RNA sequence: UAAAGUUGCUGCAGUUAAAAAGCUCGUAGUUGGAUCUCUCUCGGCCGAAGCGUUUACUUUGAAAAAAUUAGAGUGUUCAAAGCAGGCCGCCUGGAUACCGCAGCUAGGAAUAAUGGAAUAGGACCGCGGUUCUAUUUUGUUG
């Protein structure tokens, strides 16, 4: 305590923080690139989606809604965006 | 905290510091206003809007990429709804309360969260007559409320 | 091609311009700046004996500009030596209304139009290639002050040697110490 | 909910004061809050301090020194004239050889040695000393 | 718009109505000439009382009163009297013992002219004093501006 | 009346000493988050004209009975007083301040309210129109 730079935060403590929290508030939340197990080609999916995103170009469901983040379909793989 | 329960909760979004579109968004302002528009057709308020944008077609906030909010984006074109969507969605509230309330006459906890609604709805109204959104002649009838929805 | 509001053309506008007229001859981005129109430049010297060029490039026009900003100042800095070029958007101050004026605004100044948003816009502008992570001014013993502008990382080389170039021109068009810095992360 | 953000600023420099931390953040911040800031600046009370600028309102950074007894605001906001001044600083002051009322004037915001330098009045902001 | 509705034919005093007219001369009527005076203190005549027919005795730019003395503002609050309204005046009277204000109010009848039309409950007034118009009116409504947000 | 910070604006108290409504909603009242750095015409470069949304606030200026209060001068023998007095016919006073609030006046523009374009019921340039109208015409008349 006394002397601590609260100018220089950590980053390790400033992820640990809540997001409203820290000194720039910096969501948790991000978009990923969703592949599909058959189709060649890639959807963008908000990591805690609230709807049941359907694949474009199928039929197959991409990820169910739930409490926090969005839960992706078996075998459906996923990047983090930038 | 919350304005008619005693909870006072810390639970909302926090936009980024960055407002520059990101480089893998390849949506342009027209298509998102386009997708707006044939979504608004579909029959969606501009907060449901704003989730299947957001979920789907990987844009962060609208009026980031366009420069606009949403209803203003639906306002400026003409499709928009008679009354806001908040004070609608409180309307249907107060009306399904209602329709519960006249069957179950005994039930005392639904009385008390109608008030409640209620005086939401009337502090809506008021400002949204100060604003002229609503007309000044606009009122809350129980009779008419569920006509209104 | 450049278009003075004033509408007088001087020895570096017509240089820029020619300098322009070149490129749309012998650069396969010829169809972009044939219709972009620039509206006034400017040489000045930034750090001891360097120099730097600043082009105000209209609003209408900036995010087209943007979208070929980094070949046409890799161009200009080949085609003009060792002299740093940044384009910049030419934005109008509308004065602060006051009790003492009269009919010059019938409307409400937008804010757009305002001296805090366009020095905001002037430095995001300067600083193109890369994104503006953060600010902070501190306010020193003296009572001066100071911007230290946090930058991605992601774009650090492209204008690190920039570095002490976009100080100097924010210090000569906005008159305010400016400092650049990159954070470790985000 | 919370109103004259000034208030809390000083309340949170004066409990961090009092805890003898050498740094505190207050947040939100405002042109007011960096004036006065900036008064206490200028009579050694304070140190050097920092703004963040995030998108909605920025935060600030304080340096403490320990020379800072204490530091108030006074509301509501009482218009001052040149004739009440010495009786302000007679009821909050702690003495006449130190110690400093706020005002915001015209002529901006400064103690009350510079408002009567410049024969101005206005309105009472805080205090410190 | 008639002008006769009183037991009484109205009249502006100052204009002659009768003055012979040939045959010749006889195009219609002969656009009975108005009376106006230009109230001083850089108040306008309003068109409608220059290009009107009402007669308003009481009027200060068609009638008999003079403008002098103090002039005010208020909000009109009630116009359910003819041809004069209730303006509301508010201010904030000091109390010395604790350096604070507390919201003072008193309303005004205020004689009103015809030639403000599209007149309605909210928009300010400023009003000029007159002699006694009647028993609580010593006031007439000079300027007439709208409020922020009309249409 | 002070003591009485035992009426508390300054500046009091309400767990147990007297004290927070049984609980919630709610009109009036009170309070309310960041944010925005004078000119075109008239008269002799000035004097004029608006109006910058309006203020509140602050500073100045004017108008504000005398007595009383504060206060200058003056040995009532001193003093409370008084407006007198001093020099060898002259000389010299009978000042000044203060006078809430509201109302006038002119500077300042931080603070605090208030507005200015989002059915464009927008600003500025020129255009064109529609209508009515004052006089130019013009030694004169006409
Ligand atoms: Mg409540
Ligand atoms: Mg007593
Ligand atoms: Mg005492
Ligand atoms: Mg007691
Ligand atoms: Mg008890
Ligand atoms: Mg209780
Ligand atoms: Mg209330
Ligand atoms: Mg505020
Ligand atoms: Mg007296
Ligand atoms: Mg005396
Ligand atoms: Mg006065």
């Amino acid at each position: 305590p006394l002397a601590k730079d609260l100018l220089h935060p950590s980053p390790e403590e400033e992820k640990r923080k809540h997001k409203k929290k820290r000194l720039v508030q910096s969501p948790n939340s991000y978009f990923m690139d969703v592949k599909c197990p058959g189709c060649y080609k890639i959807t963008t999916v908000f990591s805690h989606a609230q709807t049941v995103v359907l694949c474009v170009g199928c039929s197959t469901v991409l990820c169910q809604p739930t409490g926090g983040k969005a839960r992706l379909t078996e075998g459906c793989s996923f990047r983090r965006k930038q | 905290g919350r304005m008619h329960a005693p909870g006072k909760g810390l639970s909302q979004s926090a936009l980024p510091y960055r407002r520059s579109v990101p480089t893998w968004l390849k949506l342009t302002s027209d298509d998102v206003k386009e997708q707006i528009y044939k979504l608004a057709k579909k029959g969606l308020t501009p907060s449901q809007i704003g989730v299947i944008l957001r979920d789907s077609h990987g844009v962060a906030q609208v009026r980031f990429v366009t420069g606009n909010k949403i209803l203003r984006i639906l306002k400026s074109k003409g499709l928009a709804p008679d009354l806001p969507e908040d004070l609608y969605h409180l309307i249907k509230k107060a009306v399904a309360v209602r329709k519960h309330l006249e069957r179950n006459r005994k039930d005392k906890d639904a009385k008390f969260r109608l008030i409640l609604i209620e005086s939401r709805i009337h502090r809506l109204a008021r400002y949204y007559k100060t604003k002229r959104v609503l007309p000044p002649n606009w009122k809350y009838e129980s009779s008419t409320a569920s006509a209104l929805v | 091609i450049v278009k003075p509001n004033g509408e007088k053309p001087d020895e570096f506008e017509s240089g820029i311009s020619q300098a322009l007229l070149e490129l749309e001859m012998n650069s396969d981005l010829k169809a972009q700046l044939r219709e972009l129109n620039i509206t006034a430049a400017k040489e000045i010297e930034v750090g001891g004996g360097r120099k730097a060029i600043i082009i105000f490039v209209p609003v209408p026009q900036l995010k087209s500009f943007q979208k070929i900003q980094v070949r046409l100042v890799r161009e200009l800095e080949k085609k003009f030596s060792g002299k740093h070029v940044v384009f910049i958007a030419q934005r109008r101050i509308l004065p602060k209304p006051t009790r003492k004026s009269r009919t010059k605004n019938k409307q409400k100044r937008p804010r757009s139009r305002t001296l805090t948003a366009v020095h905001d816009a002037i430095l995001e502008d300067l600083v193109f290639p890369s994104e503006i992570v953060g600010k902070r001014i501190r306010v020193k013993l003296d009572g001066s002050r100071l911007i230290k502008v946090h930058l991605d990382k992601a774009q650090q080389n492209n204008v690190e040697h920039k570095v002490e170039t976009f100080s100097g021109v924010y210090k000569k068009l906005t008159g305010k110490d400016v400092n650049f810095e990159f954070p470790e992360f985000q | 909910v919370r109103m004259n953000v000034l208030a809390d600023a000083l309340k949170s420099i004066n409990n961090a004061e009092k805890r003898g931390k050498r740094q505190v953040l207050i947040r939100p911040c405002s042109k007011v809050i960096v004036r006065f800031l900036t008064v206490m600046m200028k009579h050694g009370y304070i140190g050097e301090f920092e703004i963040i600028d995030d998108h909605r309102a920025g935060k600030i950074v304080v340096n403490l020194t320990g020379r800072l007894n204490k530091c108030g605001v006074i509301s509501p906001r009482f218009d001052v004239q040149l004739k009440d001044l010495e009786k302000w600083q007679n009821n909050l002051l702690p003495s006449r050889q130190f110690g400093f009322i706020v005002l915001t004037t015209s002529a901006g915001i400064m103690d009350h040695e510079e408002a009567r330098r410049k024969h101005t009045g206005g309105k009472i902001l805080g205090f410190f000393f | 718009a008639d002008i006769q509705t009183e037991r009484a034919y109205q009249k502006q005093p100052t204009i002659f109505q009768n003055k012979k007219r040939v045959l010749l001369g006889e195009t219609g009527k002969e656009k009975l000439p108005r009376y106006y005076k230009n109230i001083g203190l850089g108040f306008k005549t309003p068109k409608e009382a220059i290009e009107g027919t009402y007669i308003d005795k009481k009027c200060p730019f068609t009638g008999n009163v003079s403008i002098r003395g103090r002039i005010l503002s208020g909000v009109v609050t009630k116009m359910k009297m003819q041809r004069t309204i209730v303006i509301r005046r508010d201010y904030l009277h000091y109390i010395r013992k604790y350096n604070r204000f507390e919201k003072r109010h008193k309303n005004m009848s205020v004689h009103l002219s015809p030639c403000f039309r599209d007149v309605q409950i909210g928009d300010i007034v400023t009003v000029g004093e007159c002699r006694p118009l009647s028993k609580t009116v010593r006031f007439n409504v000079l300027k007439v501006t709208k409020a922020a947000g009309t249409k």
